[PDB]
């Protein structure tokens, strides 16, 4: 918990969540090659139920969901991946991110599993619609809406 | 007809499990002999059931059909894979 | 008008929200109206430009419903004879007005509070807590 | 299933319904739901009337057509029928 | 068990109280001193909100109470571009 | 008719359209028999997913599908 | 904890059983239609473990279920239970 509310973030923006559902986190060539294996599910929920910010945001722009559902081993590590995406989901993830790309976890999802337990977990609202509609059709929602949900359509 | 249907489950489960150990083996050795083979294959497999060498014979022949394991030019005897 | 962030008074509109929550957490009557209209009210003070009145809103509430307290722990005092009694009743009044204001504060307790502090159904019986019973505690206790 | 949106004047309703139904129950519904006695209900749907003993999937509109984000208008009237007088929503406010 | 739903322009939108409980604004609305309507209509007036709108984010609770379990696919929900924006408020306000 | 009361048994399995790999006839979830002692996982077009090594070895063989007469193509 | 009132009509217990641990399979072509007075339950409990634990699915075993009958035209003498 101390460490996770300093937010520590990597040159490339990854908080200390982003790389524990990574594939590409470099674990060095000696010894902890063995035990230590990421995307990990139980150092993903370790780091959820310590205070870790589920909506954190790379500096590229996916979340900690964009990045586990473009996990290219799924059906061999299904229990992994399972895992992850259900303690992000009802840990506070928001299954309708958009990077700075504009693409949700579906649009950057690499694989057909990982689109099958996104939408499983993906809970429909009305805000998320409605923000959906306001991004795609280029409205200028600058000065009309509440300063809260500038934010939220920020993130569609 | 249950306890048949059970008593061939475990004949081609033990069919499976020569195959898986006779790649095993020749993976971690990438050469040996019928001979050897053989016995090092009823070695392995002893927790389990007690193969016949008929099973095991059957199960390295079919394996070269699929490529996991090939006989060397030199003779039949010694084994190799591709 | 519609949902757009006005730029509202926050005199008048807290007024007519101090009437409507003291007539709530004591249980009395207000209109359906009246209140499905303090909704929009309490909507227009946490989102209004040039600043959001949420943190204010919050504070007033917070400061309303210490003075509330207080003023319910005097009165218990001044019945010593039937403390018990009063502090029973006056507990099952502002319990349910403290839910009630739970309900009637829902976007402040998810649009402000949660994005630290504590939601107003948390706030009053924290409020509750600290100046009704924990006070008078050895007289309940005793009695 | 079938979903409709029930218009008499400002009075809107919106009410699920089965395909293998009469306007029987449609009318039942809406004047459970409306309190009023259960024969002044005429529908319009699309100002033509319909018969009070014919199912609603053949009135017109069927289960791909009627669907939940967009349900298929259905006026209504009472006796004093009244004239058809559908208010129209809010117009919204020009372009994004 | 039918709530009906007071829009600012006069419309009354009825429909079905599970339908409007997945809004939490509703669901705080009928919690309470809005409860003490009774009269099985339970209604809530929307000073805010325009009937285009309210008429949208009523089909919302259609859509959603019917596609919730979404066993194979649930269809996309027709957001005009006009009503956008307006409907994006509305659905802040209502929590939906 | 009607039941009072009722007893069912239920066999939950994942929701993965492919369920084992018909090359070592073994489940994808563990390592294939060339694998298991020392994997990713294969797809096609026509909804073939085996193991990576499996499916390297056959289409070394031939390029055919294990269960039907298809042209295999990657993903 | 649902909404609506869930009116079951049945105490519902079942064995949810991992299919590759157990050695039950779906060997019969039997095409056995679900009883629709307890359709009802099969389906809230197929929402359930959507709901609960998802990203599994259920193949129903239709020949190890049993449970109790009523028999409104044979007499009701007592009651009866068998399989499904
Ligand atoms: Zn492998
Ligand atoms: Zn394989
Ligand atoms: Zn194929």
């Amino acid at each position: 918990y101390n460490l996770i509310h300093l937010d520590p973030r990597t040159r490339e923006g990854f908080t200390l969540l982003h790389l524990a559902v990574n594939s590409n986190t470099p674990v060095d060539d000696f010894h902890t090659n063995d035990v230590c294996s990421f995307p990990n599910a139980l150092v993903t929920k370790l780091l959820l139920d310590c205070g870790a910010e589920v909506n954190a945001v790379d500096n590229e722009g996916n979340s900690a969901l964009h990045i586990i559902v473009q996990y290219n081993r799924p059906i061999s590590d299904f229990l992994t991946l399972h895992s992850i995406i259900i303690s992000l989901v009802e840990a506070g993830a928001h299954t309708d991110m958009t990077n700075k790309q504009n693409k949700t976890p579906l649009d950057k999802s690499t694989t057909g599993v990982s689109e099958i337990l996104l939408k499983t977990q993906m809970k429909m609202s009305l805000k998320c619609l409605a923000a959906r509609a306001v991004r795609a059709n280029d409205i200028n929602y600058q000065d009309q809406i509440p300063r809260t949900l500038e934010e939220f359509v920020g993130f569609h | 007809q249950e306890m048949e249907q059970t008593r061939s489950a475990v004949d081609e489960d033990r069919k499976m499990y020569l195959q898986a150990a006779i790649v095993r083996i020749m993976k971690a050795r990438k050469v040996l002999r019928h001979n050897a083979l053989i016995q090092e294959v009823i070695s392995q497999s002893r927790a389990r059931f007690n193969p016949s060498i008929s099973m095991i014979k059957k199960c390295i022949e079919v394996l070269i059909d699929k490529q996991y394991i090939e006989r060397s030019q030199a003779s039949a005897d010694e084994y190799s894979y591709v | 008008t519609s949902l757009k962030p006005r730029v509202v008074d926050f005199d008048e509109t807290w007024n007519k929200l101090l009437t409507t929550i003291k007539a709530v957490v004591m249980l009395e009557y207000v209109e359906r109206a009246t209140w499905n209209d303090r909704f929009s009210d309490i909507y227009a003070l946490c989102v209004a430009y040039p600043e959001p009145l949420g943190e204010r809103l919050y504070t007033e509430t917070k400061i309303f419903l210490e003075n509330h307290v207080r003023h319910l722990h005097k009165r218990v005092l001044e019945s010593e004879e039937q403390v018990l009694v009063m502090y029973h009743r006056y507990w099952e009044e502002y319990s349910k007005g403290a839910d009630y204001m739970d309900c009637l504060y829902r976007y402040l307790n998810t649009q402000f509070i949660k994005k630290p502090l504590m939601e107003i159904g948390e706030l009053a019986l924290d409020m509750w807590r600290k100046l009704m019973v924990e006070p008078l505690q050895a007289i309940l206790i005793r009695m | 299933d079938v979903f409709l949106m029930i218009r008499r004047h400002k009075t809107t309703i919106f009410t699920d319904a089965k395909e293998s139904s009469t306007v029987f129950e449609l009318k039942r519904i809406v004047e459970g739901i409306l309190k009023r006695p259960p024969d002044e209900q005429r529908l319009y749907k699309d100002d033509q009337l319909l018969d009070d003993g014919k199912t609603l999937g053949e009135c017109g509109f069927t289960s791909q057509t009627a669907r939940p984000q967009a349900p298929a208008t259905v006026g209504l009237a009472f006796r004093a029928f009244e004239a058809l007088c559908i208010e129209p929503f809010s117009s919204p406010p020009e372009l994004p | 068990m039918y709530v009906k739903l007071i829009s600012s322009d006069g419309h009354e939108f009825i429909v079905k109280r599970e339908h409007a409980l997945t809004s939490g604004t509703i669901k705080a609305m009928l919690s309470g001193p809005g409860q003490f309507a009774e009269n099985e209509t339970n209604e809530v007036n929307f000073r805010e909100i325009p009937s285009h709108v309210l008429s949208k984010v009523c089909m919302y609770f259609t859509y959603k109470v019917r596609y919730t379990n979404s066993s194979t696919e649930i269809p996309e929900f027709p957001i005009a571009p006009e009503i956008a924006l307006e409907l994006l408020m509305a659905a802040n306000f209502l929590d939906c | 008719f009607e039941v009072k009361k009722w007893n069912a048994v239920a066999l939950w399995a994942w929701d993965i359209v492919v369920d084992n790999c018909a090359i070592c006839r073994n489940h994808i979830m563990d390592l294939c028999i060339e694998c298991q002692a020392n994997c990713t996982v294969a797809w096609g077009v026509c909804n073939h997913a085996f193991h990576f090594h499996c499916i390297s070895r056959w289409l070394k063989t031939r390029q055919v599908c294990p269960l039907d007469n298809r042209e295999w193509e990657f993903q | 904890n649902q909404d609506t009132v869930i009116d079951l009509g049945i105490s519902f217990q079942i064995y949810v059983l991992q299919a590759g641990a157990w050695p039950l399979t779906q060997a019969p072509s039997s095409t056995f239609a679900i009883p629709q007075e307890l359709e009802k339950s099969v389906q809230m409990f197929e929402l359930f473990y959507s709901q609960h634990f998802s990203g599994r699915k259920l193949t129903w075993l239709h020949y190890l279920c049993t449970g109790e009958v009523k028999m409104n035209y044979l007499g009701k003498p007592y009651v009866a239970m068998v399989t499904t």
